């Protein structure tokens, strides 16, 4: 089996670089984030507009959903991060705390927590009501990249610049793992499989790597695409055949077998970096973002 | 006149 993704919308509104896209996990959204400052809801189905969520007072770097899709949490240059209704656009929280730019963020799937990772070095976990910072983790010793929580929450997964991916206990705030291969380039990208075993994990020597968390070890590598300058986000594909998916320094959309680990196609389209890629949950869609010479979100859609 | 450099994002930027 190989994927057949085809292009179905291109969606146009930001006006500065796409920075983030993600799908709701009730499959009914996708959320892009800008360096416009903004954050627009698109139909996942039918690329349609929806609705601008603003209020930042820099651009934005991620965007997340909570786990019943009603909830964002986004993470600026501003040093902040927000948590917004997204039906009623309102700011619920701000989340104050971070000396230098917010880089990237998620949820737990709990949704009751939020981790955000920065260019201050530190990973922080938030309380989602009461927008408080819980615990600071001296994480790295240069800017995080990328933080993820795995599926029962009680790990989180940090990267950064420094080269190592570190796992943390939720509960406790403990490093429970760092993790490196034979050299350490910039990790710029980190995130749990979907069952929690495995963490992929792209490095800026043009790498994604699949590790097995407890075995601490290195199981594939995914290489073809061009990664030596951004953070890019990369996904599991699960809802057909079982893909990695990651944006590209080439301005392609790259596709391996998470398996066999060759490219089972290619995306073109798009006129500058891909920085981010998602997954739909339940169906075979594809959304891609580009930066500041693009400004556009294509939906791709395949049969497997 | 615009900034000649407006703010945009981190991520967008190549961070050295």
């Amino acid at each position: 089996v190989k994927p057949n993704y085809a292009l179905k919308f291109t969606l146009a509104g930001h006006t500065k670089a796409v920075s983030s896209v993600k799908f709701s996990p009730n499959g009914e959204w996708l959320a892009s984030s800008s360096a416009d400052k903004l954050i627009k809801i698109w139909g996942a189905y039918d690329g349609k507009f929806e609705k601008t969520i603003s209020g930042h007072k820099l651009g934005i770097s991620d965007v997340a959903w909570s786990s019943d899709s009603n909830l964002l949490v986004s993470a600026s240059d501003d040093k902040t991060l927000k948590i917004w209704d997204v039906s009623s656009g309102k700011c619920l929280k701000t989340l104050k705390g971070h000396s230098n730019y917010v880089f990237c963020c998620n949820f737990n799937p709990q949704s009751n927590l939020i981790v955000s990772g920065s260019f201050d070095e530190s990973v922080r976990i938030w309380d989602v009501k009461t927008g408080k910072c819980l615990k600071t983790l001296p994480a790295h010793s240069d800017p995080v990249s990328a933080v993820h929580f795995n599926r029962d929450g009680s790990l989180i997964v940090s990267s950064s610049y420094d080269g190592l991916c570190r796992i943390w206990d939720t509960a406790s705030g403990q490093c429970l793992k760092t993790l490196i291969d034979d050299d350490n380039p910039p990790v710029s990208f980190v995130k749990f499989s979907p069952n929690g075993k495995y963490i992929l994990a792209a490095t800026l020597d043009n790498t994604l790597k699949l590790w097995d968390y407890s075995k601490g070890k290195c199981l594939k590598t995914y290489t073809g695409h061009k990664n030596e300058k951004y953070c890019i986000f990369a996904n599991f594909s699960v809802t057909g055949g079982k893909w990695i998916v990651s944006g590209s320094e080439d301005n392609l959309v790259y596709i391996w077998n998470l398996q066999t680990k060759e490219i089972v196609q290619k995306l073109q389209g798009h006129t500058d970096v891909v920085i981010s890629t998602a997954c739909h949950p339940t169906e075979n869609i594809i959304a891609s973002a580009a930066l500041e010479n693009d400004k556009t979100i294509k939906l791709w859609k395949s049969d497997c | 006149e615009p900034p000649l450099n407006p703010h945009g994002s981190a991520r967008a930027e190549v961070h050295l």
